[PDB]
């Protein structure tokens, strides 16, 4: 399973930026997909995840301003970004859960930069 | 009434067998090959693998004992004791020569007796979505990180006071839905016609009880494997898992390399449980070729 | 009416909480202990330890919210967001001096973060029978050689369809009798009255689905849990697991010793979860001692 | 959690013997109680198991002639062994299981010889 994430880069203050992740299987066979940030010497920290069937799950701080979905359509996941700030400069990183009998399968894109400054 | 659609080309009829009268759906011509479906499921699981395999082969895909239209066991339920049934019924098609067996899920658990203790009337073995019953099971986890596990009904429907039958009588169109869904990747192909059919069949009340009865014997079965295991499989087998989610993924192979020395195993990405269902075309092209080869 | 008696020298009463009304049984006078029940019980778990404390203490044991006679939360089930509640009850009895805190099963998932975040606020720490939600629940078996296990309920009650609801709606008293009597060694104590007393007031639509709202918050209070926990607890602490079928053995104190820094266990032999019914004798001696040293 | 057998002792084919064995602990508590034999140079067996709720487990060839059983009141498990036979000489043992969430705990009684000659 291959995941690839795109739509990052430099912004100010206030603008919005939507970031997309590509999934090389059908995406209800993905249980949780997550999107991760890692900035510079900084803990990981989760984003916001949603299950197959539609639960999410938000970072406090991002409440309001930041939205996860899916397109079953395009087979694809979208993290809609609004009102940046420059607390939200990280790589930003799609990692996908797929739940088994016996364990959990674990993949992770390569991650994007976004930059607000 | 039929319950499922019979394909052109099939007859659904009935043979006694050890005084359990099963229903089976066969068509073709050729050397024989067994079909035997899992829990939730009937026959009709196979259906369009059936025709396909029929070009070259004579194809017979019974109804578990107590489910679909088969009556109940007579012996029990644990699964050298429903293994003979199935092996007899084998044998009544093709008694000259051996067989090709196909298993899915609990079908599994109740051909592998047979399989280890008549290894000349197999020919070629393909084993899919679900382990054979040892100690490896008591591992998986009750509850995960990602929410609801996929085995929790393990417990569920082995508790002894039939906790299972009493909670889902009345509510059986439910919890199939929830089972199936919850154990696949493509949701899509369960259609609400094709969920109704499955839950009309099982919701028969023996068939409700009989479904849980194979988990209620579980663990006899697995004491049953622990004796027989000590003789390793022989013949050609192959090994077919889901890699999305709902599927058993490495296990099956992994697992089964303790038990036959000559396996090749498969993992379907984006495919969860129901591999006939979920992923028909290549499912259907693995299981073709290692058969004809 | 009263879903449970109240016992002589002890008022039933009520308080708004953050615009929740929750139910509370309370007497006895001096410093103040809060008794916190779990799942499928009430405040009236507690009714043969609070005579005993009220002696020296004032008690208080409340409903948690939606159970009993108490309002569902507002904000929701988590750990976090349920200690909120608890920790404003208690201050309200105890404004100016820190207060005692016993709490079993999901009682201790729903006063843990108050106690971390206001270690001032509590004296002595008792906590029984369920781990602290973090990931070490992840690796509990589904099933065992056994059979049923202790905890496949976890995946059940945390299905986000409200499977547990749909399927126990109507057999709440079967199904409230299969789940304490599985998790209890001393089963005598569980009469017909008594399971009918708890079945009533689960039961209750509202509370039935408070219930498992609890347990579908579970891995969200893993998650807080995860950063409250790089806090250790400094107050002393005790915890008591039953080392019957049903209990925990040894995993309560092996697990607290990641949390607290001062911290005795005890571990009740043929008692299983539902030590206050099943062995108050014992337990009632060492709540009482560890709470007047 | 202690547990001592009795009842052994040597007798002639066709005899009966009774087994028994004392628990430190309330008998309910104990998940599953199950009588092993072990003869010398040979594997272990399952002679009879019973759980609290009843259920039983018999190896086959004892089935008929050995019966499990708990008394609650005495707080004791007993084995019935009636038409005894060359083959049930063995050293006899009691073992308890206690199913706990996160593990199952193991006991066992230092067992008590019988002898059919």
């Amino acid at each position: 399973v291959k995941l690839q994430e795109s739509g990052g880069g430099l912004v100010q203050p206030g603008e919005s930026l939507t970031l997309s992740c590509a999934v090389s299987v059908r995406l209800s066979g993905i249980t949780t997909m997550g999107w991760y940030r890692q900035a510079p010497g900084k803990q990981r920290e989760m984003v916001a995840s949603i299950s197959r069937g539609g639960s999410t799950v938000y970072l406090d701080s991002v409440k309001g301003r930041f939205t996860v979905s899916r397109d079953n359509t395009k087979n694809t996941v979208k993290l809609q970004m609004n009102s940046l700030k420059p607390e939200d400069t990280a790589i930003y990183y799609c990692n996908a859960k797929i739940l088994l009998v016996a364990s959990t399968d674990d993949y992770w894109g390569q991650g994007t930069q976004v930059t607000v400054s | 009434a039929e319950e499922f659609p019979v394909p052109n080309g099939f007859e659904s009829a009935y043979r006694e067998v050890d005084g359990v009268k099963l229903h089976y759906v066969k068509g073709g011509q050729g050397p024989l090959v067994m079909l035997v479906h899992g829990f939730g499921q009937t026959w009709y699981e196979w259906h369009q693998l059936m025709p396909e395999l029929a070009k070259r082969f004579t194809v017979i895909a019974p109804d578990l004992p107590g489910l679909g239209q088969s009556e109940p066991p007579k012996t029990g339920y644990s699964g050298e004791q429903v293994a003979v049934y199935l092996h007899k019924l084998a044998r009544q098609f093709s008694p000259d020569r051996p067989f090709d067996l196909v298993a899915h899920d609990i079908g599994i658990w109740n051909t592998y007796p047979m399989v280890v203790k008549n290894q000349a009337d197999i020919a070629r073995l393909v084993y899919m979505e679900a382990p054979i019953p040892d100690a490896r099971i008591y591992r998986f986890p009750a509850f995960t990180a990602q929410g609801e596990s996929l085995v929790w009904h393990f417990s569920f429907f082995a508790a002894d006071d039939r906790l299972a039958e009493t909670l889902i009588a009345g509510k059986e169109r439910f919890f199939l839905e929830h089972f199936i869904k919850s154990h696949a990747s493509n949701t899509e192909v369960f259609s609400e016609r094709l969920l109704d059919l499955y839950a009309r069949s099982y919701a028969k009340p023996h068939s409700l009880n009989a479904s849980f009865e194979y988990y209620r014997a579980l663990n006899e079965s697995v004491r049953q494997n622990a004796e027989l295991a000590k003789t390793r499989l022989q013949m050609p087998t192959m090994t077919l898992a889901g890699g999305g989610h709902g599927g058993m993924g490495t296990f099956q192979l992994e697992q089964m390399k303790a038990y036959a020395e000559d396996v090749e195993g498969h993992v379907l990405p984006g495919c969860g449980h129901w591999l006939p269902e979920e992923c028909a075309a290549p499912m259907n092209r693995l299981v073709i070729d290692f058969l004809s080869r």
